[PDB]
């Protein structure tokens, strides 16, 4: 079913931040790399074909089934 | 003698208020010492060389609990506010009688810092980014908290303007801000966000050096005190990929430094590091003082072991030609 | 140019006070050393602050953060 | 004597009233403020307003208050005279 696209995703938390599947977590902030970097998490325990988020993230990096 | 011109200076909790009583008329330069940075910004400013730099690394850990970072004499203080016009993260207030008065802005008398922050509102999507990687609290984001963490500011679906189908164009609920007197111009969030939509511009302009073969190691002080985190220690590669060349102990970003100097005031080396500044950025039109501070603020400096002992208590850096 | 004062009485010479200080730590540990100069040694026991005038600190805590039983008292502020 | 025709101090106040330097005041045993630039009481016979240099920061604003009377020398030094 879902399905991010890490190749055009900026971790920005308005898709983790609506439905309660999505946590997305960014590990710390360091001046190594100088950008935001993390991962997106969802389960399947909490979802729905709601594809709300599909249109909330700014990119279009998510597609869901 | 006379007693009126009461002097006092007392550490109320964590604010060291320095007083000057009369009759009816008072004097309070204020410090906040949760915000101080141990940068001498204020201590280069002074125009009556009174404000001092303490023990920066040991203060700003926790370690130390008699001393702010900065001692100030408030005998020879003026309370003309220029330190509060020039810190660039504002830790230092001034109260005439009770409430927050600069006599020098009300006349004009001394221009003040261009951080010239802006968040264009019709390009920021209420993101998360730039609240995150805000090195100080200076990011004011005030948008409805949806089920994320929380119950829904509207609901999961009235995040998005949806006629219930299709999206009606564009959602951006609520409204961020940057709190201009807290930013100190760092640009992790302009560099960081993702839409463009935040304009910061750097207050200090020049360069940082680190000379990594001069650290001595375990010694993250200046990694502990940099405001806006532009210290980095550079992982350790992992076996298999080292390549003959082993690590470097220290080095910097300067895209994020601000050239504040704290790392130069906290390094207890001799010269790994060198700050030099060549331009303030500002708005208000000038004084002769103010050529004057920027000429004191403009002199390249690097750290220094064995100072002098008859200023022991404080802070003496090197002059570089 | 800080003041670092050593309790003598429940110092146990560890010398974690020793290896972890920042400005010992520069003759062995640096590129061309610049400063050879000491703070502290375990002489008899205890840590003994070769720094008597005050001219080397840096109040950089890492001292006071490194003894395991507290003993280390750093003062900000002028001798 | 120095050239400046249209005159020195004509002790009109402009000055104190924009110096942000706040001072205690000798004549009145320091209960009461006084600026950089000032004068004991306004009943002072020479009433030129001293400028109190251990205490100025040389902000300028007391010379653009003064305007055209330009009274105040901000590096004025200490002269010696012998007389007999
Ligand atoms: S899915 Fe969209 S909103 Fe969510 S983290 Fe990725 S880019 Fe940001
Ligand atoms: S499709 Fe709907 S329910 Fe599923 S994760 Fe996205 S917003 Fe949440
Ligand atoms: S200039 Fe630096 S040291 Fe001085 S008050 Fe501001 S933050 Fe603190
Ligand atoms: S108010 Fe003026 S004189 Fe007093 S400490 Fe600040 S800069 Fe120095
Ligand atoms: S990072 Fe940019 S887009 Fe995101 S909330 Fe901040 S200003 Fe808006
Ligand atoms: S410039 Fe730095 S301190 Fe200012 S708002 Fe952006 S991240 Fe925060
Ligand atoms: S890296 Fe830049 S911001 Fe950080 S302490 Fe050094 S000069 Fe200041
Ligand atoms: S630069 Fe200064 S604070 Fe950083 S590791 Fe070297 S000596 Fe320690
Ligand atoms: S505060 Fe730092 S420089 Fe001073 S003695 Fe302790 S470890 Fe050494
Ligand atoms: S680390 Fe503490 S206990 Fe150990 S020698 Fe130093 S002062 Fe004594
Ligand atoms: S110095 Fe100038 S402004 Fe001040 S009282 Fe004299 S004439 Fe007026
Ligand atoms: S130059 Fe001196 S007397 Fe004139 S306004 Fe500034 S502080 Fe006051």
């Amino acid at each position: 079913e879902f399905k991010v696209d890490d190749e055009k995703c900026t971790k920005c938390g308005i898709c983790g931040n609506l439905c309660e599947a999505i946590n997305v977590l960014h590990k710390p902030f360091s001046p190594e790399i100088g950008k935001v970097e993390g991962e997106v998490i969802w389960d399947e325990a909490y979802c729905d074909g709601c594809n709300v988020c599909a249109e909330a993230c700014p990119s279009e990096a998510i597609k869901v089934t | 003698s006379t007693l009126f011109p009461k002097y006092s200076k007392t550490t109320d909790g964590s604010k060291v208020i320095m007083e000057q009583r009369l009759l009816q008329q008072v004097n309070n330069l204020i410090l906040d010492n949760d915000i101080c940075t141990g940068c001498g910004i204020c201590s280069e400013v002074c125009p009556e060389e009174a404000i001092s730099v303490g023990a920066v690394g040991g203060v700003r850990r926790g370690l130390v609990d008699d001393a702010a970072s900065i001692h100030v004499d408030e005998t020879k203080c003026s309370y003309c506010g220029v330190c509060v016009i020039m810190c660039p993260f504002s830790a230092l207030a001034l109260k005439v009688d009770g409430e927050e008065r600069l006599p020098i802005l009300e006349k004009e008398g001394f221009p003040t810092y261009d951080k010239g922050t802006a968040i264009d509102q019709d390009k920021c999507v209420r993101c998360n980014i730039c609240d995150d990687v805000c090195p100080r609290d200076a990011i004011d984001r005030d948008v409805p908290l949806f089920e994320g963490e929380d119950k829904e500011g509207l609901a999961k679906g009235q995040a998005v303007e949806l006629k219930i189908r299709t999206v009606v164009g564009q959602k951006k609920l609520g409204n961020v801000n940057i709190i201009d007197e807290d930013c100190c111009t760092c640009r992790w969030c302009a560099i960081n966000c993702p839409t463009e939509a935040i304009t910061v511009n750097k207050i200090f302009e020049g360069e940082i050096t680190f000379h990594a073969e001069k650290c001595p190691g375990g010694c993250s002080t200046c990694v502990d005190v940099c405001p806006a985190n532009a210290i980095y220690l550079p992982t350790p590669k992992p076996a298999k990929d080292m390549k003959g060349q082993i690590e470097a102990k220290i080095a910097v970003n300067k895209d994020f430094c601000i050239l504040c100097g704290a790392c130069v005031n906290a390094c207890p080396g001799e010269d790994i590091i060198y700050l030099r500044r060549d331009s303030v950025k500002i708005k208000g039109k000038e004084t002769d003082l103010f050529k004057k501070i920027k000429e004191k603020l403009f002199t390249p400096r690097t750290s220094k072991v064995k100072e002098q002992p008859s200023l022991a208590g404080s802070v003496e850096l090197k002059a570089v030609s | 140019a800080f003041a670092v004062h050593v309790n003598m009485e429940r110092c146990t010479g560890c010398n974690n006070c020793v290896v972890a200080c920042p400005v010992n730590a520069l003759e062995l540990n640096t590129v061309n050393p610049s400063s050879t100069d000491k703070i502290y040694k375990v002489i008899n026991g205890d840590a003994v602050i070769l720094d008597v005038k005050h001219e080397l600190c840096a109040g950089c805590g890492i001292c006071v953060d490194a003894c395991p039983y507290d003993v280390i008292q750093l003062s900000g502020q002028p001798p | 004597a120095k050239g400046i025709v249209g005159g020195g101090c004509n002790g009109c106040g402009d000055c104190s009233a924009v110096c942000p330097v706040i001072k205690p005041n000798p004549f009145e045993m320091g209960m009461a403020p006084r600026k950089a630039i000032y004068i004991y009481h306004a009943q002072v016979m020479p009433l030129i307003y001293t400028v109190d240099f251990d205490s100025c920061v040389k902000c300028g604003l007391c010379v653009e208050a003064c305007g055209d009377k330009k009274a105040i020398d901000l590096e004025m030094q200490d002269e010696f005279i012998t007389v007999k």
